[PDB]
RNA sequence: UGAAACUCAAAGGAAUUGACGGGGGCCCGCACAAGCGGUGGAGCAUGUGGUUUAAUUCGAAGCAACGCGAAGAACCUUACCAGGCCUUGACAUGCUAGGGAACCCGGGUGAAAGCCUGGGGUGCCCCGCGAGGGGAGCCCUAGCACAGGUGCUGCAUGGCCGUCGUCAGCUCGUGCCGUGAGGUGUUGGGUUAAGUCCCGCAACGAGCGCAACCCCCGCCGUUAGUUGCCAGCGGUUCGGCCGGGCACUCUAACGGGACUGCCCGCGAAAGCGGGAGGAAGGAGGGGACGACGUCUGGUCAGCAUGGCCCUUACGGCCUGGGCGACACACGUGCUACAAUGCCCACUACAAAGCGAUGCCACCCGGCAACGGGGAGCUAAUCGCAAAAAGGUGGGCCCAGUUCGGAUUGGGGUCUGCAACCCGACCCCAUGAAGCCGGAAUCGCUAGUAAUCGCGGAUCAGCCAUGCCGCGGUGAAUACG
């Protein structure tokens, strides 16, 4: 299942289920998301959100970075979505 | 709790169980060698420096 | 974050140990722990001497304690007095027969520890670091070598961002088992923090 | 087997002797 | 475990074979969880340390070979969820 | 094998029939390096190959091997949007390897309790054209054939 | 035809070095394919996410964090929690107002720490026959100046390390080309494991990387023999045991041998194919070594170090707890689901290591762990020692079983001041899940994977199924 690592930070059950909820967006593609792992982390500039996920058609890896933690997470999902649509459509150039 | 620590391992207290190797250079409790009196780090620095008698990079 | 120590890498080949003796289990630690007290006593006190290297010998209750050096004066002194004040204090900790010794080093600018601690003290002295480095190499190559390399790293000239400065003339082939590469390291503690210095001297093929 | 203390092969893995792997 | 000797600290040992002698009381505070409950202790209330608290245990002949610590447990659990 | 061609090792011939094909087989029987084991099985089976159906265990073995080697097989390419199973001939190298492999594999699925018996019987039947191995051959070969029209995509 | 308000610090053109393309050409790596063994399911061990807690100290974070720091968490370690204590400190240098020194032992008390306390008495340079005396070894108290801080920042740092990557690269000097950034060289053809080497060429050289020089293994020589040897004879109590010998085996130091050097074949050359001899050929196999740089990678908790912060407290001692908590989730691993297997009993063949408040022969008590005695060995000369799988012959007969050994009851041993929390082992009883594992996913090209045992560091003991080594048996396959 889904695991979240808050590294050097005091996180909460509420924001944990929020990240579970934002990641749910990838369920859209109807493709197996295998042992997804997010890592939330502070930084002097702003937060950092990483995720590494494997799927039947390959693996997703990406970093969000931003002042607001929530916009960092959104940025992370935005980057992940792209990667996922690419694994899903890539060889359709099958002419 | 640090430099006081290295002192506490010097004079040998109530029970002999409480004996633990520290090291001479750094006060390191972890990965001390009996033969050298050294940690694995200190050991390395010295060996490379040539200050450890007949001690050489292995290679077989 | 990769390179093997060019002295350690040649121990037994181009270069040889600075403590030479034999022991076995029960007393090695202690023998050794002596040397490194000796070394501390010396390197502190004998700092402004120059030097590089201290060879050390042992038989029984007998320490040969050799010292190579830049200027032997600050050891021997007037008539050979201080040579003895030391031959004492060594013996006080040695608890055994000390022999304080002085060998002079030939072109102290052909010696790695010596060249690197000069640029080192020059940096603590607030000097242009890039220029200090070209020079310290210049000096070496002028007095001969087959090549020379020198490395400073840290807040160079006090820069917030760390930086690392690099200069070399002629060959320094650290992959070659017979290099005769003399390498030495100093440390500059400035008002703002510590900078590392590394010198490399290619003396030639064995 | 190698996990079963009551057998030879058991004790061998475990590096001990007893009734089932004697000295 | 523990083959021949019967281990009680000889600190709370002393305390129990005194209180029994003259007019036997209760409330012996100890931090020794390592102490066996020796039949001379049978009945009393001893206050045993789990490390934040001294937890009282009535002694009974029900329990002797045990250790005084077993009855003042170190972890507060209550559950998950 | 990006670079050149990948050498095929030759093999020490065996100390009973002096024939490479037997050791390869014994090699294929082998499990966790225990070769002595792998030997007795083959030979024990060879006891049985003579005992029942009195004959030349060498002959029987070498027969059921030729009765297994697949002449044509499918190897599938992606072309456009579909993966075509494609008909191609097996190298003599690969046929041996596929011979021995299915033989053993099908042997070890027999109901016989003792391994060498399983080896005995599977070989006796394959000599005759009956068994798990043989099927796998005929099978692989009908799966080629029927694809005959993908024989143009052939390398 | 054709505004303005408002708004922005730009919008742009061409060219450059990169990075990228679901652009192309060429080419490498267990990258894929071919193939053998696993993981993902089971039970258990171990780290980590969570939650839990008085505390469950801390770091590590895609690949490169997760049997990682930890090559030994019951106390100690220990950095956290609770309670009891100390201040000039457990520790460094120095200065003083009292006393003294040094040192060994009880006491009273307390969980201990600490607090309170009865003793003996200081050599020495010494006015000394004397009281006494001065000094300063060294202790205390008072007082400072200070110590101490695993407290913060690895984006202020040194040092060392991981990584791309053993990948074939990265650059400099002068010259030439461009207004310039920058190009050239370094590209091109050919060949190599390789910016390897050959041939071209406005370039000609040079350096850091490749290779070689170092170690290990494989063959032969020498030097050498309290290890080896009826190889040789003799004795032989039958143990290479004695005599005797260094031929062996070995041991461990120094040499030799491989060079595409020789033949054929091709080429313009470098060099590719093939052959011979050779223990070994085309880098003989393995190691050590890892460019300019990257990841604002990693570590202030190994150490160091700037700066910020705390000074009867963020310092220091102690007893105890915790770091092992358990609804859960992942990662690494152990043992398995059996007959190519399990069990018993007899019987073989290694290597590298390690051993004095250690390795224990052998004898005895014990079913046993262990416990008694007790010899040898600073160890090629004693010991750990048994290697294991294998070999032999016997039992089991497809059964959740004579598979598997989790869990639990009870009884013991050993270390240790102490095995509640929390050790390992032994014996009796208990014999769980597990019938070969979803999506997904790892390793390995040969003495390799698989499988089998052995040693070592650290260490009282040990939670090692981990790690670092060592030999035994020994495959499969590579079109591409
Ligand atoms: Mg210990
Ligand atoms: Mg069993
Ligand atoms: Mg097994
Ligand atoms: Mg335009
Ligand atoms: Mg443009
Ligand atoms: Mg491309
Ligand atoms: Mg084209
Ligand atoms: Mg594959
Ligand atoms: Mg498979
Ligand atoms: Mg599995
Ligand atoms: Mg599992
Ligand atoms: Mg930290
Ligand atoms: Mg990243
Ligand atoms: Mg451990
Ligand atoms: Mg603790
Ligand atoms: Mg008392
Ligand atoms: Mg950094
Ligand atoms: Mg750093
Ligand atoms: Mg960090
Ligand atoms: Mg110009
Ligand atoms: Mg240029
Ligand atoms: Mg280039
Ligand atoms: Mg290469
Ligand atoms: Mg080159
Ligand atoms: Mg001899
Ligand atoms: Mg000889
Ligand atoms: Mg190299
Ligand atoms: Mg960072
Ligand atoms: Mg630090
Ligand atoms: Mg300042
Ligand atoms: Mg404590
Ligand atoms: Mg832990
Ligand atoms: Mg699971
Ligand atoms: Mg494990
Ligand atoms: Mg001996
Ligand atoms: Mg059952
Ligand atoms: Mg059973
Ligand atoms: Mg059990
Ligand atoms: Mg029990
Ligand atoms: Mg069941
Ligand atoms: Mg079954
Ligand atoms: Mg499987
Ligand atoms: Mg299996
Ligand atoms: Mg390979
Ligand atoms: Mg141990
Ligand atoms: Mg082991
Ligand atoms: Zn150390």
């Amino acid at each position: 299942t889904m695991n979240i690592t808050s590294k050097q930070m005091e996180i909460t059950p509420a924001i944990r289920q929020h990240v579970a909820d934002r990641l749910a967006k990838l369920e859209k593609w109807q493709t197996h998301l295998i042992n997804p792992h997010i890592i939330l982390s502070k930084e002097p500039q702003g937060f950092v959100a990483d995720a590494t996920i494997n799927t039947p058609n390959g693996v997703l890896v990406a970093s969000g970075k931003h002042e607001d933690m929530y916009t960092a997470i959104n940025e992370l999902i935005n980057k992940l979505e792209r990667q996922l649509n690419k694994l899903q459509h890539k060889g359709e150039a099958r002419r | 709790a640090r430099k006081a620590l290295i002192e506490k391992a010097k004079r040998t207290p109530k029970f002999k169980v409480r004996a633990y190797t520290r090291c001479v250079r750094c006060g390191r409790a972890r990965s001390v060698y009996r033969f050298f009196g050294l940690c694995r780090i200190c050991l390395r620095e010295l060996a490379h420096k040539g200050q450890l008698p007949g001690v050489r990079k292995a290679s077989w | 974050g990769n390179k093997i120590h060019p002295i350690g890498f040649r121990l037994g080949i181009t270069r040889d140990w600075e403590s030479r003796w034999y022991a076995g289990k029960k007393q090695y630690r202690h023998l050794l722990l002596e040397d490194q007290r000796i070394r501390g006593l010396l390197e502190k006190e004998l700092y402004s001497a120059g030097l590089a290297r201290v060879d050390i010998e042992r038989a029984a209750d007998n320490v040969a304690v050799t010292v190579h050096v830049a200027k032997p004066g600050v050891v021997i002194g007037r008539g050979g007095e201080r040579i003895r004040v030391l031959r004492e204090e060594l013996a006080k900790l040695t608890g055994k027969n000390v022999a304080l010794n002085v060998q002079e080093v030939q072109n102290p600018n052909l010696s790695a520890p010596l060249v690197a601690q000069r640029v080192a003290e020059q940096i603590e002295r607030r000097f242009a670091v890039r220029r200090a480095i070209k020079q310290a190499v210049q000096r070496v190559m002028e007095s001969g070598a087959k090549g020379a390399k020198v490395i400073v790293s840290g807040r160079i000239g006090g820069a917030e961002q760390a930086r690392t400065e690099w200069a070399a003339q002629g060959r320094v082939p650290l992959h070659t088992l017979r290099a005769n590469i003399d390498y030495g390291f100093a440390l500059a503690r400035t008002t703002y923090g510590v900078l590392g210095v590394k010198a490399y001297i290619f003396l030639g093929e064995v | 087997g190698k996990g079963d203390r009551r057998t030879r092969r058991g004790k061998i893995w475990r590096g001990t002797y007893g009734k089932y792997r004697p000295r | 475990s523990l083959k021949k000797g019967v281990f009680v600290d000889d600190h709370l040992l002393e305390k129990v074979l005194e209180l029994n002698a003259k007019g036997e009381k209760r409330l012996i505070k100890t931090w020794s969880r390592r102490s066996t409950i020796v039949p001379e202790m049978v009945g009393h209330t001893i206050a045993v340390y789990n490390g934040k608290q001294h937890v009282p245990v009535y002694i009974t002949e029900n329990m002797v070979g045990h250790k005084l610590g077993e009855f003042a447990p170190t972890r507060t659990y209550r559950g998950h969820g | 094998a990006r670079r050149r061609r990948a050498e095929v090792r030759q093999l020490q011939p065996d100390l009973v029939y002096g024939d490479v094909l037997v050791t390869a087989f014994i090699n294929k029987i082998m499990r966790d390096g225990k070769k002595n084991l792998a030997a007795r099985i083959f030979y024990d089976a060879c006891k049985i190959i003579q005992e029942k159906t009195g004959q030349e265990p060498l002959k029987v073995f070498k027969q059921a091997v030729e009765n297994v080697k697949p002449r044509m097989e499918v190897r599938s390419r992606r072309v456009g949007g579909a993966n075509y199973q494609v008909p191609m001939e097996v190298s003599p190298r690969r046929q041996q390897s596929l011979a021995l492999r299915w033989l053993v594999q099908a042997a070890n699925q027999r109901p016989e309790r003792r391994a060498a018996v399983r080896i005995a019987h599977e070989l006796m039947d394959a000599a005759e054209g009956k068994g798990g191995a043989v099927k796998k051959k005929e099978d692989v070969e009908r799966m080629a054939e029927a694809n005959r029209a993908y024989a143009h995509y052939r390398w």
